[PDB]
DNA sequence: AAAGTACTTGAGC
RNA sequence: UCGACCAGGA
DNA sequence: GCTCAAGTACTTATTCCGGTCATT
């Protein structure tokens, strides 16, 4: 209850079954261009790989499903920062408003009142998103590996 | 059906119907049968806009 | 002219499998005879090349792998310096090569795989 | 594959040739680490996959009552109550072999007559 | 007929049988697929057959 | 068929075989990257024998095909049943790679018969690796084997 | 790999045969023998030292029959060529085009392995009026025309049309028709408003013929 | 997370049969994937058992 | 309601 | 008596 | 900057035969 805020948010995997360089991308409301993931994990505030790995694959083991990420971390290695993943998420898409202190703020609203307005649309949860959208991928793998 | 165990590949399961209509559809063999009857309603429903538009 | 170099070479690996392949025959049921008829088999397969006018090479290779193998084809290697055809063993080269043991599973693919695309 | 990060920046670490040695490095793109690889496999496929099957295979596995039992004996504890299920593995292609997961040691054997395995 | 329906009820029986001796067979990886089709594509052929053989 | 080999079985299967489209990939287990970096030797011992029947002698000359090759290793396993059940040769499956990347690529290769079915790759005359997943995805996606182009699953018929 | 030698030249003979066959349909002076030349003969006529099948041997010229000169008297000789490139290179074709000319052919077809030069291919209509073809040496490996659904395709006269059109009372729009690039009207060497007259089997009549007016 | 599901599951089971929880509240427990699902949604179709 | 025509955009090289 | 929706019939 | 794969826009259908609403 509460306008019914109808964001479908969709995790793709690029690529087909079998072709090279297999990335994953996700999009946002009100952002024209897909997202790699790392760059929302990033601007969610989880900066290393393997703590973006650790919220996506569980398993240290699983080996099959982390090559899998390895060229999802090579898309999103460009951007090393938080503040270089929002003004990223903010320059790609409604953005237009050339001036890079306001595209970085206007870029955290996004990821809070439009990305998962289930969970919540509160400011300091990032952390609960960060595992959601960790699980997304996880099951979106699983599919992939015919698992 | 929940009625039945996991991967269960048995007649009985995946939609075989033993009985005659005379001795009458147990409830599984009703809700496949029906399943099946479901299909060729839907078949006779769609091949007449279809084939109709095949004749013009 | 450089053909004369590459047949060299070739002659040089039969007597190696020559030696070491030898040892069972006198085990169950020398350096000098390896030799000889290492040459034995060298100008048969040259026999079977550059007909009347690549391949061998490969050939070359299929013998070795194979008779090396044991306790399976040391069977049928036993048969080659007793009295089995040097000549058809040249022309051989394919599945016949192959094991007792790997013999058995190629049958029993061939005639499974059969019995699938006949319908 | 089994692969490793950065302990600093907890980084994927990437290849890199030390040309002089003639052996593998695994270096940080996100600062100056390095370290010697501990296998020299870096990349694997993996077409005919195996993992997948066993999946889901947790301990509390027995309380699922729309499992199937079987009354047959395990391999090391020989207990008749078992609870058993088919390939996890959800392809097109995959046998209906059963995976069977026993009510006692919860050690996994198949009815597999075609070859023998240890997952 | 009573006779009748007797061997009525002991054909579908058989049938039955002759299905789970074919379950029993492609649960011990002995089942080989008819080319081009999957072990559980021939193996459903086989169980849909001697199940319309049956009914006829 | 042939209007004489009308009734002739062994006929049918040849061309059925001729016929139908067969890929590397169909033929592949699993394919590996591995840092081997003299090409005159093996870090896998498993291979050992490998090198010890088709590197020795030939050759292909003594040596002057360029060792001097590269140090990165692609290493495919092929299925004996699919390579049996689809009648291949090691040879034959190794001579049409050698033919599709012509000079550019070392190929060698385990015998028929040998415990395990495997095709050694290596590149050939700054910055590799990223170069040698893409060569791989060219073996198994395109090279063809046998048969025609289009053609899958080929059925006899009485 | 004596294998891809051994099947190269049969392709080449059955592709020489269907030529053969091709020209003698045409209205050419062709032998029955000529046609049915074996494999053995053609290897022993054609390759060289090394075995190797000598495509610019092959090459020859067809007169047309005494009846070909009946309905057609305008018919005049024409020119095969085979060529030992792959890729038929624009200075090739132009020695090729000349030998129409000099010699005054009506028609000379020119039979490439894989390409020719799309700057050789500009040559084509440039030497009225006679009239250059091209067809791919795997292309004619199989003769299209002895098919089972291939029906009796018959290129009738200028003057046959003109009774066709009289006596069914027809314009040439009313015909129907044929495309240029069809391969029985490629096979013909059918020009844009020849006409075919179609015999094939009827389950109805037996027999029944049809028309097709080239485009 | 969950440490003990077993334990849990039980719990709530009994919970909603006492009638603590709304017995029109749907709870599955997928033991295969390792996950607890609850709907208190509004629109989801029972029956009774 | 999926599949066709007829353009136009991206980019292989 | 302008025609849109919904419900039906063979 | 030229061929060509591929993305784009935008087109197109589907047999015959009372009640209620709002507005004309
Ligand atoms: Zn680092
Ligand atoms: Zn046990």
């Amino acid at each position: 209850k509460g306008s019914r805020f109808i964001s479908t948010l969709q995790v793709k995997l690029y690529g087909r079954e079998g072709s090279s360089a297999r990335t994953i991308k996700a999009t946002l409301p009100y952002i024209k261009q897909d997202i790699p993931i790392v760059i929302i994990f990033r601007a969610l505030g989880i900066i290393p790989d393997g703590e973006i790995l650790e919220h996506i694959c569980y398993d240290v083991n699983d080996w099959q499903m982390l090559e899998m990420l390895k060229p999802c971390v090579e898309d999103g290695f460009v951007i090393q920062d938080r503040e270089t993943a929002l003004d990223f998420i903010g320059r790609r898409g409604t953005a237009l408003g050339i001036k890079k202190e306001k595209r970085i703020q206007y870029a955290k609203d996004i990821l809070q009142k439009e990305f998962l307005p289930h969970i919540t649309q509160l400011e300091g949860f990032e952390s609960r998103k960060a595992f959601f959208l960790g699980y997304m991928i996880n099951r979106l793998l699983l599919c992939a590996l015919d698992r | 059906l929940p009625h039945f165990s996991k991967d269960d590949y048995s007649p009985e399961s995946k939609g075989f119907v033993e009985n005659s209509y005379l001795r009458g559809l147990t409830p599984q063999e009703f809700f496949f049968h029906a399943m099946g009857g479901r299909e060729g309603l839907i078949d006779t429903a769609v091949k007449t806009a279809e084939t109709g538009y095949i004749q013009r | 002219e450089k053909e004369h170099k590459l047949r060299y070479n070739a002659e040089k690996m039969f007597s190696t499998l020559f030696s070491k392949f030898i040892v069972p025959e006198t085990i169950e049921a020398v350096i000098s005879i390896s030799q000889e008829f290492a040459h034995n088999l060298e100008e048969e397969l040259y026999k079977a090349c550059l007909n009347v006018e690549k391949i061998y090479t490969e050939k070359v290779r299929s013998l070795y792998s194979n008779l090396k193998d044991k306790k399976n084809l040391e069977l049928k290697a036993h048969v080659v310096e007793g009295k089995l055809p040097l000549n058809k063993l040249v022309n051989m080269n394919a599945s016949e090569l192959a094991n007792p043991d790997l013999q058995e599973f190629k049958e029993k693919r061939d005639k499974i795989i059969l019995e699938n695309f006949i319908v | 594959t089994t692969f490793r990060f950065c302990r600093d920046c907890n980084n994927m670490l990437y290849p890199r040739e030390d040309k002089e040695n003639n052996r593998l490095l695994f270096e940080c793109r996100t600062c100056s680490y390095v370290e010697e690889a501990g296998s020299p496999l870096v990349y694997r496929h993996e077409l005919i996959t195996n993992i997948g099957e066993t999946a889901g295979v947790v301990q509390d596995i027995g309380s699922d009552p729309t499992l199937p039992r079987s009354d047959r004996e395990c391999p090391k504890c020989h207990s008749r109550e078992n609870v058993f299920f088919q390939s996890q593995q959800r392809r097109k292609d995959t046998s209906m072999v059963l995976f069977f997961v026993c009510l006692s040691c919860s050690h996994i054997f198949t009815s597999d007559q075609k070859n023998k395995r240890t997952q | 007929d009573g006779p009748t329906m007797r061997e009525i009820t002991e054909t579908i029986a058989e049938a039955k049988k002759k299905v789970l001796d074919v379950t029993k067979e492609a649960q011990a990886n002995l089942l080989t697929a008819k080319h081009g089709m999957t072990l559980r594509e021939s193996f459903e052929d086989n169980v849909v057959r001697f199940l319309n053989e049956a009914r006829d | 068929l042939e209007p004489g080999h009308a009734a002739d079985q062994e006929q049918a299967k040849l061309i059925r075989s001729a016929i139908e489209h067969t890929t590397l990939k169909s033929v592949t287990i699993a394919s590996e990257i591995y840092y081997d970096p003299d090409p005159r030797s093996t870090v896998i011992p498993e291979d050992e024998e490998i090198i010890q029947l088709h590197f020795s002698l030939l050759d292909e000359e003594a040596e002057q095909s360029f060792d001097q090759q590269s140090p990165w290793l692609l290493r495919l396993e092929l299925d004996r049943a699919a390579m049996n059940d689809k009648d291949l040769t090691m040879g034959q499956v190794g001579e049409r790679i050698k033919q599709t990347f012509k000079n550019d690529l070392f190929v060698i290769w385990s015998e028929d018969n040998d415990e395990k079915l495997i095709i050694r790759c290596r590149v050939v005359r700054a910055e590799e690796d990223h170069m040698l997943k893409k060569i791989e995805n060219t073996m198994l996606e395109n090279i063809t084997l046998r048969g025609v182009e289009n053609i899958e699953r080929v059925v006899m018929m009485k | 790999m004596d294998q891809e030698n051994e099947r190269n030249i049969s392709r080449l003979w059955r592709a020489f045969r269907t030529v053969k066959e091709m020209v003698k349909d045409r209205g050419y002076f062709i032998t029955q023998e000529e046609v049915e030349l074996p494999l053995e003969d053609f290897k022993a006529k054609y390759c060289d030292s090394m075995g190797r099948p000598q495509r610019k041997m092959m090459s020859f010229q067809a007169n047309p029959t005494e009846e070909s000169i009946s309905k057609f008297p305008d018919m005049g000789s024409l020119w095969v060529e085979f060529c030992d490139e792959p890729s038929v290179g624009v200075k090739t074709m132009k020695t090729f085009v000349i030998h129409i000319q000099e010699k005054n052919f009506q028609t000379g077809i020119f039979v490439y392995q894989n390409n020719i030069t799309p700057s050789a291919m500009k040559l084509v209509p440039s030497i009225p009026p006679a009239t250059i073809e091209t067809f791919n040496e795997a292309a004619l490996v199989v003769n299209i025309t002895h098919h089972e659904l291939v029906p009796k395709h018959i290129r009738l006269s200028s003057d046959e049309k003109r009774e066709l059109l009289k006596r069914y009372r027809l314009k040439e729009s009313q015909l129907p028709r044929i495309q240029r690039a069809d391969p029985v009207a490629l096979y013909l060497g059918l020009k844009r408003g020849e006409v075919v007259k179609i015999i094939r089997k009827s389950e109805t009549s037996g027999r029944y013929a049809s028309y097709r007016i080239c485009m | 997370v969950h440490r003990n599901p077993a334990r849990l599951m039980e719990t709530l089971r009994t919970l909603r049969r006492k009638g603590d929880i709304n017995p029109e509240v749907s709870m599955i427990r997928d033991i295969r994937e390792k996950e607890l699902k609850i709907f208190t949604d509004a629109g989801r179709v029972y029956r009774p058992l």
